[PDB]
């Protein structure tokens, strides 16, 4: 099975910003549908961005503006730039890739936002 | 925009038992539905694409029924290991789209 | 006179990702009918007014016709982005002409879904203006192999949409004609009266 592994979890606070990392095992993240959703604690999945494989970028109308959806074609990565942040911006982020009949998503990664 | 209602919010099966699990759109979104499986602590799982097709290596026992504005997840035999969260996500701007507010299996 | 009442007119039509293109010449077209249709759902244009084209005369019209999703129309216009522009069909951001488009639901849509019509759901690069790409390339999403046949994280490049009857207005099949207009100094046959 294929992994894609996040990183760049950790804490802020408000006002600040923040920016994730993902990675993949065995597949091009430039040449897939890749996107960010995430998950607080006590609530549903919010589905926040995704990059198309010839780099169309698209958002939700909770975050426009907010987070920024990014690649290195060159590192094999992927990036959610993070910024002006709420407490309840604090998640579990899901990096996931998407192909016709298969959804793989990385084991997550947590952010907290507080005092 | 569309919303997903989820029911029940918690099932209450025992194992072995035949299980329907049921999800309503608030727009007629023909056959653009996904299911997801989530254990607690896991990421999501990929069950059911296009309402109805089943992914690769989900076992036999899930299947995807209704169209439109109504839709079911069934699954022929509960195992202990199918006690989990379920979501329905419509992929109407794949691979966008809603999420479900998700439905549980329970008991004591 | 000129061959646009056949294209609209027509019986069979083709897939965006295959879009397919009639050159016209030799012409008196009258523009006034097309925008008279009570069929039209769409008839967008651009540079021009649709009232204004018996004045405009022309070197060469293209008409472009495809079959798309009915929210999909969004993104037949100037600059546009989604997969349709990216993949399939791409509009300039200074476009001349016009986008007309109609629900084609009893001609398109077949119960049980039509699997005949398709688009071009992988591509390594976004599409170039006016630019089309026929080909069937298994497309190398690993980072291994694929060399030729389907499998483990490589696809057949095309989706079918399966158009249904009933199962929502964006989601029922559209049909597609885009007027485009191109000028070099020379012989123009195309005009009104």
């Amino acid at each position: 099975e294929v992994q894609v592994v996040e990183s760049g979890g950790g804490l802020i606070q408000p006002g600040g910003s923040l920016r994730l990392s993902c990675t993949a095992s065995e597949l091009i993240i430039s040449r897939n549908y890749m996107s960010w959703v995430r998950q607080a604690p006590g609530k549903g999945l919010e589905w926040l961005s995704v990059i198309y494989p010839g780099g169309s970028s698209f958002y939700t109308d909770s975050l426009k503006g907010r987070f920024t959806i990014s690649r290195d074609n060159s590192k094999n990565t992927l990036y959610l730039q993070m910024n002006r942040l709420g407490v309840e911006d604090t998640a579990i982020y899901y990096c996931v890739r998407d192909a016709p009949s298969e959804s793989d998503w990385g084991q997550g990664t947590l952010v907290t936002v507080s005092s | 925009e569309i919303v997903l209602t989820q029911s029940p919010a918690t099932l209450s099966l025992f194992p072995g038992e035949r299980a329907t699990l049921s999800c309503r759109a608030s727009q007629n979104i023909g056959h653009f539905l996904t299911w997801y499986q989530q254990k607690p602590g896991q990421a999501p799982r990929l069950l059911i694409y296009d309402a109805s097709n089943r992914a690769t290596g989900v076992p036999a026992r899930f299947s995807g029924s209704g169209s439109e504005t109504e839709f079911t997840l069934t699954i022929s035999s509960l195992g202990p290991e199918d006690f989990a969260v379920y979501y329905c996500q419509e992929r109407s701007d794949w691979p966008r789209g809603t999420f479900g507010q998700g439905t549980k299996v329970e008991i004591k | 006179l000129c061959p646009f009442g056949e294209v609209f007119n027509a019986t069979r039509f083709a897939s965006v990702y295959a879009w397919n293109r009639k050159r016209i010449s030799n012409c008196v077209a009258d523009y006034s009918v097309l925008y008279n249709s009570a069929s039209f759902s769409t008839f967008k244009c651009y540079g021009v007014s649709p009232t204004k084209l018996n004045d405009l005369c022309f070197t060469n019209v293209y008409a472009d016709s495809f079959v798309i999703r009915g929210d999909e129309v969004r993104q037949i216009a100037p600059g546009q982005t989604g997969k349709i522009a990216d993949y399939n069909y791409k509009l300039p951001d200074d476009f001349t002409g016009c986008v007309i488009a109609w629900n084609s639901n009893n001609l398109d849509s077949k119960v049980g879904g039509n699997y005949n019509y398709l688009y071009r759901l992988f591509r390594k690069s976004n599409l170039k203006p006016f630019e089309r790409d026929i080909s069937t390339e298994i497309y190398q999403a690993g980072s291994t192999p694929c060399n030729g046949v389907e499998g483990f994280n490589c696809y057949f490049p095309l989706q079918s949409y399966g158009f249904q009857p009933t199962n929502g207005v964006g989601y029922q099949p559209y049909r597609v004609v885009v007027l485009s207009f191109e000028l070099l100094h020379a012989p123009a046959t195309v005009c009104g009266p």
